[PDB]
C-alpha cells in the first residue's frame, strides 16, 4: 500500500499546472467552466479557473494559497505562478531519481532565487515618464490587456487610459477601488465609454432629471403595504372598510414621504420594488428616486458617501444619511444612467461603462479591465519595466546557467534546474500558438548568445521565428516579475519540504 | 504480433534498457555476481558479462540485436565488452528528447553522428605514445586483466608468453601489419607439469598421434614433405564402390591397389625424409610401406597449418606425390620429436626462424588448471594485439569518459540548431561508466561524481579518474589502468552503431 | 442455407478491403525516400533482417489476406517494366482506396469511381507529357554537376564538392555509346575506381582510360611500348596439369625426369609463336615461367602475370580481343594469329604511390575510364569509392530514358491543381472521382515531409502555392518546376538542383496504381471454402 510516497505530492501539482499551461498567452485556449449554481460560462482567466475548480489535494493547495498572495501587492501574473512553480516541481523530480536528497534541492533553490533577484534589475530597459498622457499610458497597457481579450485591445487600451489619468494628480491614492465597472447591455464593445463619479446602470425611476441636494438616504425595503412593528390587528368586513384602508394607506404614505422632505433629502434609493402610487408621491415633493436591486450596488454606495440602508419603511433619521455634491441623469449610449458626480469636490471616482450583447462576454472584459487598472496600480511604486513575450525568461535562464556552471560543489544541480524552469514559459507560449516549442527555444538562445536582448516570441501561426520586443511595444512590469519569482519559489519550496501527509481528527 | 507507431520506438528503448540493467553492476574489478537458474535445478554463478547474456533467452527482436552485435565484439577485442552494452542502454534511456519532445529520429540521428566525430577526436587528443620495445612497460598493461586470477603468481611468465606471441605473428613488411590470433597463434594444451613449465614453441605443433612404433623419434635434420592428396588407390570421378564377386576378379583389383599405393610412397623416400605430413588420411596399406621405410606418418592437417609448416623449414605444398621436386626439403629445422608428454603425442618440428606464426605450450597439473590458463592467456594476447596495431593508450577508470563528456559540454555552446538538446544527452550518457564504478565500490554516487566533474573543468583531462578499489579519486598517471585506443574507439563506434540501429526501427514486421 | 463456408457481402467487405490494403501502406510509409527508416523483418526461424529498401520489404512481407495479396503482385509488374518505383505505387493506390471508401459512405456507387479514375489517369499523363524536358544539357549547362553534388553530400567527400563532381560528370558522358540505331544508353559496367596513398584527397586525377592494378615485375624490360597488339590468354605458361582431381601415373624414376625436360622444351616452342604475332602486351592469369620472363626482357614484350579474370574480361572487351582458354587447338598447339589480338595506341607504366598501375589508351571499343582515388588512409578511400558508385548510378539512370521529368514531389503537386480544375469541367457524376484523385496524389509530398522532420502542413502547401501560379498567369515571376529539398526543409527549383526522374517510372506508377485500385474496388462479395 505504498509505492513512492514523495511522487504523489508533486503529481497533484502537475495536474494543477496542466489546467493553465494550455490557457497561457494571447493564443491560449478558453475554458468551458460550470458554476456552482449550474450556469454555463466561457472564460480563460487563471483566477476564475481556481475559484470554480474546487481542488482538494492539500499539496497543490499551497500554490493556490500562493495565488491569493499573488493577488496581493500586485495584480499581474497569476498564470505565471501556476506555470513556473509547476515547472520547478517537475524538474525537481529528475534530481530525486538520481539519488539527490530533497534537502539539497531546497538550499540550492534559495541560492538561485536570490541570484535571480539581482539579474532582474539589470534587464530594466524603459520606464514611465510620468507625463499623465494618453499616448504614454496606452502604449504600456496594450500588453496587459493582451492575453485576456485578444483582438479587442484597441478599444480597451484607450478607455482605461482615460480613467487612470483622472486619478493620477491624486498622488498616493490611486487604487483599483476608485475605478468601478458597471455593465450595461447593448450593441458591443465599440459603444463603450468612460464617465466620472458613481454610475449605475439603472436610471432614475422618478421624473427628476437633476437635483443639487446633498442628503441621500437609502432604504432597502420595497414600497408596499405598511406593517406595524407591534401586532396590529387590522380586520375588514365590508367594501367601505376596505376603502378606508386603501385611502388610509395613501394618506400615511403621504406623511412618510413628507418626513423625507422635512429633513431636506431629495435623493432616495430603494432596494426593492416601488408601487405606482408611492412613485407619484416622490415626484410631488421633487425627490429623486433610483431603484437598485443589486446588493453589491447598494453596498458600494455605503462605502463611498456613508448612506446606510435601513430596514424600516422611510424613517426620518438625519444621522445615517450620506453626502454627495450633484446627482443627475445623463444619456450615454442610448441609455439613461444616474451620475453621482462631485462638483464641489476635486473628485477621485471614475466609472467605466461597458456595453455588450452577451453577459458571458461582458464578464471577461470586466476581468480584463480590472487587470488593466492593477497594472498601473503597481506603477504607483518605483517605475521599472521589463520586456515581455518570453524575452526576460531566456536571459534569466542564460545567466543562471552561466552562474551555476562556475560554482563548484553539489549545489550546482539545483541551480541548473532553476534556470530550465524559466524555459517552460516560452515553451508555454510557443505551444499555445501552434509552433514547435523546440525550434523557438533554439531560436531564442541563438540571438541571446550574440547579445541581441529584448527578443521575444513573434505571435504568428505561420512564422516560427522571433522579433524584437522593444520596437513591438511589448513591455511587462518588473514588480510583476519580482513578486512572481519570489512567491513561486516560496511555494515550490513548501511542497518539497513536506514529505508525507497524515490526517488527524479534531 | 505486429506493432506500429511510436510504441515500437518506446518498445525498443525498454528492450535495450532491460539488457543494460542486467549487467549494470557488473563493471570493473569490483563487479558483483548474478544468479542463473537452470531448468534442471542447477545454478551457475559466473560473473562474465559475455556468459550472462548468452544463456539468457529473449523474446524481443530488438533485444536480440544487442547480443549478436556484442557476440561480434568478442571476436574483435576481449576487454570492455560489457561496457558497450551499458553505453548502448544509457544512450537510449533519455526518452524525453526521443518521444516526449515530439522529435523525429532523424533529428536525433543527425545529432548522434555529429557527436561521433567529437567523441573520436577527443579520445585521440588525450592519448599517450607507447615505447613498445621495452618489456617492463608492457608488463604493467597486462596487469589490468591478469589481476584477480590464478596467473597473478606467474605474471612475469604470462607477460613473456603474450609478448613473444604477438611479435612473431605481426608481419610488418606489408605495411598494414596484420595480426591473426585465430590462424597463426593456435594454442595447444600439454597435460602434466606446473604453470611455470609453460612456454612458447617457435613453430607449429601437430597433435597427430603415433600408430606404428617404426617411426622417427629424434632427428636433428628433419625433412618434411607436405602433400594434399591422400595415399590410397586412385578413384574415379564418382564415389562408387568396387564390389568383387568372382574369385579371379579379386586378384585384379588388389594388384592395381597395391601398385598405386607403393608408387605414391616410393617417390617420397627418394628424398629420404623423416616426417610425412599430408592433408587427407592414410590407408592401412600405405602405413605398411611407411613403417617399412621407418619414417613418421602424419595426417589430417588443415590448409592453414600447411602454409605455416612450408614457411618454417622452406618446404613447398605439392598436390600430388608423383610430382615432387628437389625443393621439397625440410632442412634448416631445429629437431624432430614425437615424444608422448603427459599421455598425449605431440609433433615437434620447431626451428629458429619466424614463419609469421607461433605455438603456445600450455602446462598444468590437471584439465581444470589447463582450462584456466587458456582463457587467461587469450585475453593477454588480445591486449598486446591492439598495442602493436596502434601504440596509443587512453586512461580508463572513468577518466576517458569524463574527458570526452567535458569536451561535449564546451562544444555544445557553439553548436546552434535544434540538435543541441540531444547533443548534451550524449555527454550525460557517457557518465554512466564512472557512475557504476562508485556504485560497485560502495561510496556515494552523486557526491563523488560531482567533485569528479569539478576536477575535469579546471585541471588536465588526462588525469583524475576513479579508483574502483579504494573508492576515492586517484591520478591515472600513477596507477596503470591505461586502456588501448583501438579498444576505446571500437567501443564508441559500436555504441553509436547500435544507437543508430534501434532508433531507425519504426515498425516490427513478421513474415518470410 | 447450407453452403461450404461463410458468406459476407455489402459495404462491409468494401470497408474491410481498404483497411487491409492501407495497413500495407503503413509498412512502406516511413521507408519512402532517401532518408527512409529501417524496419525489422522477423522470420519464422527467429532471426531478423534490417532492411530499409522498400522493394525488399514487400518481398518479405507475408500477410495472409486477399486484399493485401493484390498489392503483392504489383511489385512484380514494377521491376519487370522499368525496375524502380515500387512503393510509390502502394501509397498512391491505398490512399486512392481510402478516399474512394469515403465516397461509398456518401451515397456514390463505385461504378462512377472506376470510370472517373481511368479518365483522371489518362489526363494525368497528358499534363505530364506537356511539361517534360528532353534529355539534353550534357555539356556547358549545369543541371548535372549540381545533380550529382546532392548525392555526394552525405559522405566525407562532400567537403570539396566541386572537385569530385567533375570526375563523375565526364565519366558518365564518356561511357555513352548508341550501338542500336541511336538509342544511346549507359552500360551496367562503369569506370574502375582504384585507390592509393597520395598524401591527401585532392590528388585525384581523371585518367581517360582503364587502369590495371598489377605490377610488371622486372625492370630491364622497357615500360613504354608503341605497338598496338594486345594478347590475352587464360591458359598457364607455367607447368601444366591434367586436372586438379585427376592425375597421370608416373612409375619409373627416370620417366619423371624426362617429362620435366619436355616441360622446359615445350615452353621454348610456345614463346616462338606468341612473339611471332608481334604482341607485346601479354596478360596471363595462370602465371609466367621464370625462364620465359628471360625471353621477354630481350624482345621488349610487356608481360604481366597473375592478372585477375574479371579484370581481363574488361580488357578483352576494350581492344575487342577474344579470351583464349586453352592454347591446344584439339590436335596440336597454335597461337591463333590475328584473332585474339586487339589494337591500341599507348600503354604507360605510370608511377602511382604504393601501386604502380598499367593504363591503356585509345582502344577499339571500350568507352570506359578509371578514377584514381588517392588519399591518406584506407578509411577515407573506402568510403569515397562507394560515394562515387552511388553518384554514378544517379546520373546514369536519369540520362538513359529518352526524356525525363522533374520529380521529388514536383509531379504530384502540379497534378493536384490541374486535375481539380479539370474535374470542374466534366461533371456527370464523376467530378468527385477526379477531385479525390487530386487529393490522393498529395500523399507523396505528405509522406516526404514527415520523413524530412518538417511541418507537413507547411511543406506540402508550399509546393501547391508555387504550382498554382504556373496555371493562373504565364508570367515568369511564377515559380515553375519547384521540387522538394528534404535536407534543408525548403522548396527549390528542380532545374537548378538537378533532381530529375525518368518519365517511365512516373507514367507506369500512375497507370499501375489506378488499375490496382480498380480491382479492389470491384470486390463486393466474399466466398470462402
Ligand atoms: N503578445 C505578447 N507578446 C509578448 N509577451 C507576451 C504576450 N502575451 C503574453 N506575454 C507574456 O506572458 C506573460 C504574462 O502573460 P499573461 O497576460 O497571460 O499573464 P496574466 O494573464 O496577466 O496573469 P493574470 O492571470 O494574473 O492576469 C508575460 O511574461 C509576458 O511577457
Ligand atoms: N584496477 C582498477 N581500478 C580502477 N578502475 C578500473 C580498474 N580496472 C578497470 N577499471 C575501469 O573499468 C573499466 C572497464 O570495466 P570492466 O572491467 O567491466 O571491462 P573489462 O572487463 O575490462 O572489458 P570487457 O568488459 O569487454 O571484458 C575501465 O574503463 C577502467 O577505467
Ligand atoms: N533526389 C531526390 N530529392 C528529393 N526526393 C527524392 C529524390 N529522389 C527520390 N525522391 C523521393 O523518394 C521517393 C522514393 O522512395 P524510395 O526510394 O524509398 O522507394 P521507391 O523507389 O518509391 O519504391 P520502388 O522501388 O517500388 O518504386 C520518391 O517518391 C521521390 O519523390
Amino acid at each position: 500500500g505504498l509505492e513512492e510516497a514523495v511522487y504523489r505530492n508533486i503529481q497533484a501539482c502537475k495536474e494543477l499546472a496542466q489546467t493553465t499551461r494550455t490557457a497561457y498567452g494571447p493564443n491560449g485556449m478558453n475554458k468551458m467552466v460550470i458554476n456552482h449554481l449550474e450556469k454555463l460560462f466561457v472564460t480563460n482567466d487563471a483566477a476564475t479557473i481556481l475559484r470554480e475548480l474546487e481542488v482538494q489535494h492539500p499539496a497543490a493547495k499551497m500554490i493556490v494559497m500562493a495565488s491569493h498572495m499573488q493577488e496581493q501587492e500586485v495584480g499581474d501574473g497569476t498564470n505565471f505562478v501556476l506555470v513556473f512553480a509547476g515547472a520547478l516541481l517537475e524538474l525537481a523530480e529528475e534530481l530525486l531519481r538520481i539519488g539527490l536528497s530533497v534537502s539539497e534541492v531546497i538550499e540550492g533553490y534559495e541560492i538561485a532565487c536570490r541570484k535571480a533577484h539581482e539579474i532582474l534589475p539589470n534587464l530594466v530597459c524603459c520606464s514611465a515618464k510620468n507625463l499623465r498622457d494618453i499616448d504614454e499610458v496606452s502604449s504600456l497597457l496594450r500588453t496587459s490587456i493582451m492575453s485576456k481579450q485578444y483582438g479587442n485591445e484597441v478599444f480597451l487600451a484607450k478607455l482605461i487610459a482615460q480613467a487612470c489619468v483622472s486619478i493620477f494628480p491624486d498622488s498616493g491614492h490611486f487604487n483599483v477601488d476608485n475605478i468601478r465597472v458597471c455593465k450595461i447591455l447593448g450593441s458591443g464593445i465599440s459603444s463603450s465609454s468612460v464617465l466620472h463619479g458613481m454610475v449605475f446602470k439603472k436610471e432614475t425611476e422618478g421624473d427628476v432629471t437633476s437635483v443639487k441636494d446633498a442628503k441621500i438616504a437609502v432604504y432597502s425595503c420595497p414600497f408596499d403595504g405598511m406593517i406595524t412593528e407591534t401586532k396590529g390587528t387590522v380586520l375588514i368586513k365590508t367594501a367601505e372598510e376596505l376603502m378606508n384602508f386603501s385611502k388610509g394607506e395613501e394618506n400615511l404614505m403621504d406623511a412618510q414621504v413628507k418626513a423625507i422632505a422635512d429633513t431636506g433629502a431629495n435623493v432616495v434609493v430603494t432596494g426593492g420594488k416601488v408601487a405606482d402610487m408611492a412613485l407619484h408621491y416622490a415626484n410631488k415633493y421633487n425627490i429623486m428616486l433610483v431603484r437598485l436591486n443589486s446588493k453589491w450596488d447598494l453596498r458600494r454606495l455605503c462605502k463611498t458617501v456613508g448612506a446606510t440602508a435601513l430596514p424600516r419603511l422611510t424613517p426620518p433619521v438625519l444621522e445615517e444619511m450620506g453626502h454627495c455634491d450633484s446627482v443627475y441623469l445623463s444619456e450615454v449610449g442610448d441609455t439613461q444612467v444616474v451620475v453621482f458626480k462631485h462638483e464641489k469636490e476635486d473628485g477621485a471616482i471614475s466609472t467605466i461603462v461597458l456595453r455588450g450583447s452577451t453577459d458571458n462576454l461582458m464578464d471577461d472584459i470586466e476581468r480584463a479591465v480590472d487587470d488593466g487598472v492593477n497594472t498601473f496600480k503597481v506603477l504607483t511604486r518605483d517605475k521599472r519595466l521589463v520586456p515581455g513575450g518570453g524575452a526576460t525568461e531566456i536571459e534569466l535562464a542564460k545567466q543562471i546557467t552561466s552562474y551555476g556552471e562556475t560554482c563548484p560543489g553539489l549545489e550546482q544541480y539545483a541551480i541548473k534546474k532553476f534556470a530550465e524552469a524559466f524555459e517552460a514559459i516560452p515553451r508555454a507560449l510557443a505551444e499555445n500558438s501552434g509552433v514547435k516549442a523546440n525550434e523557438v527555444i533554439s531560436k531564442l538562445y541563438a540571438v541571446h548568445q550574440e547579445g541581441n536582448k529584448n527578443v521575444g516570441l513573434d505571435i504568428e501561426a505561420e512564422v516560427p521565428a522571433v522579433k524584437d520586443m522593444l520596437e513591438a511595444g511589448i513591455l511587462d512590469t518588473y514588480l510583476g516579475k519580482y513578486w512572481a519569482i519570489k512567491l513561486a519559489t516560496n511555494a515550490a519550496v513548501t511542497v518539497l519540504r513536506v514529505d508525507q501527509i497524515i490526517m488527524a481528527k479534531p | 504480433k505486429r506493432e506500429s507507431g511510436r510504441k515500437v520506438q518506446s518498445g525498443n528503448i525498454n528492450a535495450a534498457k532491460t539488457i543494460a540493467d542486467i549487467i549494470r553492476t557488473c563493471l570493473g574489478p569490483k563487479s558483483m555476481m548474478k544468479m542463473l537458474l537452470d531448468p534442471m535445478g542447477g545454478i551457475v554463478m559466473t560473473n562474465d558479462g559475455n556468459a550472462i547474456l548468452r544463456e539468457i533467452q529473449v523474446q524481443h527482436p530488438a533485444a536480440k540485436s544487442m547480443i549478436e552485435i556484442s557476440r561480434t565484439q568478442d571476436e574483435e577485442v576481449g576487454d570492455g565488452t560489457t561496457s558497450v552494452i551499458i553505453l548502448a542502454g544509457e544512450m537510449l534511456s533519455v526518452a524525453e528528447h526521443f518521444l516526449e519532445q515530439q522529435m523525429h529520429p532523424t533529428v536525433v540521428i543527425s545529432a548522434y553522428r555529429k557527436a561521433l566525430d567529437d567523441m573520436i577526436s577527443t579520445l585521440k587528443k588525450i592519448s599517450i605514445p607507447v615505447d613498445i620495445s621495452d618489456s617492463d612497460m608492457m608488463l604493467n598493461i597486462i596487469n589490468s586483466s591478469i589481476t584477480t586470477k590464478a596467473i597473478s603468481r606467474w605474471s612475469s611468465l604470462a607477460c613473456n608468453i603474450a609478448l613473444d606471441a604477438v611479435k612473431m605473428v605481426q608481419f610488418e613488411e606489408n605495411g598494414r601489419k596484420e595480426i591473426d590470433i585465430k590462424k597463426y597463434a593456435r594454442v595447444e594444451k600439454i597435460p602434466g607439469g606446473i604453470i611455470e613449465d609453460s612456454c612458447v614453441l617457435r613453430g607449429v605443433m601437430i597433435n597427430k598421434d603415433v600408430t606404428h612404433p617404426r617411426m622417427r623419434r629424434y632427428i636433428k635434420n628433419p625433412r618434411i614433405v607436405l602433400l594434399d592428396s591422400s595415399l590410397e588407390y586412385k578413384k574415379g570421378e564418382s564415389q562408387t564402390d568396387i564390389e568383387i564377386t568372382r574369385e579371379e576378379d579379386f586378384t585384379r583389383i588388389l594388384q592395381m591397389e597395391e601398385e598405386y599405393i607403393q608408387q605414391l610412397c616410393e617417390d617420397i623416400i627418394q628424398l629420404k625424409p623423416d616426417v610425412v605430413i599430408t592433408e587427407k588420411g592414410i590407408s592401412d596399406l600405405a602405413q605398411h610401406y611407411l613403417m617399412r621405410a621407418n619414417i613418421t606418418a602424419i595426417r589430417r592437417v588443415r590448409k592453414t597449418d600447411n602454409n605455416r609448416i612450408a614457411r618454417a623449414c622452406g618446404a613447398r605444398i605439392v598436390s600430388r606425390p608423383e610430382e615432387l621436386r628437389e625443393d621439397d626439403v625440410g632442412t634448416g629445422a631445429g629437431l624432430l620429436e614425437i615424444k608422448k608428454i603427459g599421455d598425449e603425442y605431440f609433433t615437434f618440428i620447431t626451428d629458429c626462424k619466424d614463419p609469421k606464426a607461433c605455438t603456445i605450450l600450455l602446462r598444468g597439473a590437471s584439465k581444470e588448471i589447463l582450462s584456466e590458463v587458456e582463457r587467461n592467456l587469450q585475453d593477454a594476447m588480445q591486449v598486446c594485439r591492439n598495442v602493436l596495431l596502434d601504440p596509443q593508450l587512453v586512461p580508463g577508470g572513468g577518466a576517458s569518459e569524463m574527458a570526452v563528456a567535458h569536451a561535449l559540454t564546451e562544444k555544445s555552446k557553439a553548436m546552434t540548431g535544434v540538435e543541441q538538446w540531444p547533443y548534451r544527452a550524449v555527454a550525460q550518457a557517457l557518465e554512466v561508466i564512472p557512475r557504476t564504478l562508485i556504485q560497485n565500490c560502495g561510496a556515494s554516487t552523486i557526491r563523488l561524481l560531482t567533485s569528479l566533474r569539478a576536477k575535469h573543468t579546471q585541471e588536465n583531462c588526462e588525469t583524475w579518474g576513479v579508483n574502483g578499489e579504494t573508492g576515492t579519486l586517484v591520478d591515472m598517471k600513477e596507477l596503470g589502468i591505461w586502456e588501448p585506443l583501438a579498444v576505446k574507439l571500437q567501443t564508441y563506434k559500436t555504441a553509436v552503431e547500435t544507437a543508430v540501429l534501434l532508433l531507425r526501427i519504426d515498425d516490427i514486421v513478421s513474415g518470410h | 442455407l447450407s453452403v461450404f463456408g461463410d458468406r459476407s457481402t455489402g459495404e462491409t467487405i468494401r470497408s474491410q478491403n481498404v483497411m487491409a490494403a492501407a495497413s500495407i501502406a503503413n509498412i512502406v510509409k516511413s521507408s519512402l525516400g532517401p532518408v527512409g527508416l529501417d524496419k525489422m523483418l522477423v522470420d519464422d526461424i527467429g532471426d531478423v533482417t534490417i532492411t530499409n529498401d522498400g522493394a525488399t520489404i514487400l518481398k518479405l512481407l507475408e500477410v495472409e489476406h486477399p486484399a493485401a495479396k493484390v498489392l503483392c503482385e504489383l511489385a512484380d509488374l514494377q521491376d519487370k517494366e522499368v525496375g524502380d518505383g515500387t512503393t510509390s505505387v502502394v501509397i498512391i493506390a491505398a490512399e486512392l482506396l481510402k478516399n474512394a471508401d469515403e465516397l461509398v459512405k456518401q451515397k456514390i456507387h463505385p461504378t462512377s469511381v472506376i470510370s472517373g479514375y481511368r479518365l483522371a489517369c489518362k489526363e494525368a499523363v497528358r499534363y505530364i507529357n506537356e511539361n517534360l524536358i528532353v534529355n539534353t544539357d550534357e555539356l556547358g549547362r549545369d543541371c548535372l554537376i549540381n545533380a550529382a553534388k546532392t548525392s555526394m553530400s552525405s559522405k566525407i567527400i562532400g567537403i570539396n564538392g566541386d572537385f569530385f563532381a567533375n570526375m563523375v560528370v565526364d565519366a558518365v558522358l564518356a561511357i555513352k555509346y548508341t550501338d542500336i540505331r541511336g538509342q544511346p544508353r549507359y552500360p551496367v559496367n562503369s569506370v574502375n575506381i582504384l585507390k592509393a596513398h597520395g598524401r591527401s584527397q585532392m590528388e585525384s586525377m581523371l585518367i581517360s582510360g582503364y587502369a590495371l592494378n598489377c605490377v610488371v615485375g622486372s625492370q630491364g624490360m622497357p615500360k613504354r611500348i608503341v605497338n598496338a597488339k594486345i594478347a590475352c590468354l587464360d591458359f598457364s605458361l607455367q607447368k601444366t596439369k591434367m586436372k586438379l582431381g585427376v592425375q597421370v601415373v608416373i612409375t619409373d624414376p627416370e620417366k619423371l625426369d624426362q617429362i620435366r625436360q619436355r616441360e622446359s622444351d615445350i615452353t621454348k616452342e610456345r614463346i616462338q609463336k606468341i612473339l611471332a604475332t608481334g604482341a607485346n602486351v601479354i596478360l596471363t592469369t595462370g602465371g609466367i615461367d621464370d625462364m620465359c620472363l628471360k625471353y621477354f626482357v630481350e624482345a621488349g614484350a610487356m608481360a604481366v602475370r597473375r592478372v585477375l579474370k574479371r579484370d581481363l574480361k574488361r580488357i578483352a572487351k576494350a581492344s575487342g580481343a577474344t579470351i583464349l582458354s586453352t592454347l591446344a587447338n584439339l590436335e596440336g598447339e597454335e597461337t591463333f594469329e590475328a584473332a585474339m589480338l586487339g589494337q591500341a595506341e599507348e600503354v604507360v607504366q605510370e608511377r602511382i604511390c604504393d601501386d604502380e598501375l598499367i593504363l591503356i589508351k585509345n582502344t577499339k571499343a571500350r568507352t570506359s575510364a578509371s578514377i584514381i582515388l588517392r588519399g591518406a588512409n584506407d578509411f577515407m578511400c573506402d568510403e569515397m569509392e562507394r560515394s562515387l558508385h552511388d553518384a554514378l548510378c544517379v546520373v546514369k539512370r536519369v540520362l538513359e530514358s529518352k526524356s525525363v521529368v522533374p520529380g521529388g514531389g514536383a509531379v504530384e503537386a502540379a497534378l493536384s491543381i490541374y486535375l481539380e480544375n479539370y474535374a470542374t469541367s466534366m461533371g456527370s457524376r464523376e467530378q468527385l472521382a477526379i477531385a479525390e484523385f487530386a487529393r490522393s496524389l498529395l500523399v507523396i509530398p505528405n509522406t516526404l515531409a514527415v520523413n524530412a522532420a518538417q511541418d507537413s502542413t507547411d511543406l506540402v502547401a508550399k509546393l501547391r502555392a508555387f504550382h498554382n501560379e504556373a496555371q493562373v498567369n504565364p508570367e515568369r515571376k511564377n515559380l515553375k518546376w519547384i521540387g522538394l529539398d528534404l535536407s534543408n526543409g525548403k522548396p527549390r527549383d528542380n532545374k537548378q538542383a538537378g533532381v530529375f526522374e525518368p518519365t517511365i517510372v512516373k507514367v507506369k506508377s500512375l497507370k499501375f496504381a489506378t488499375e490496382a485500385a480498380i480491382t479492389i474496388l470491384r470486390i463486393d462479395d466474399l466466398i470462402k471454402l
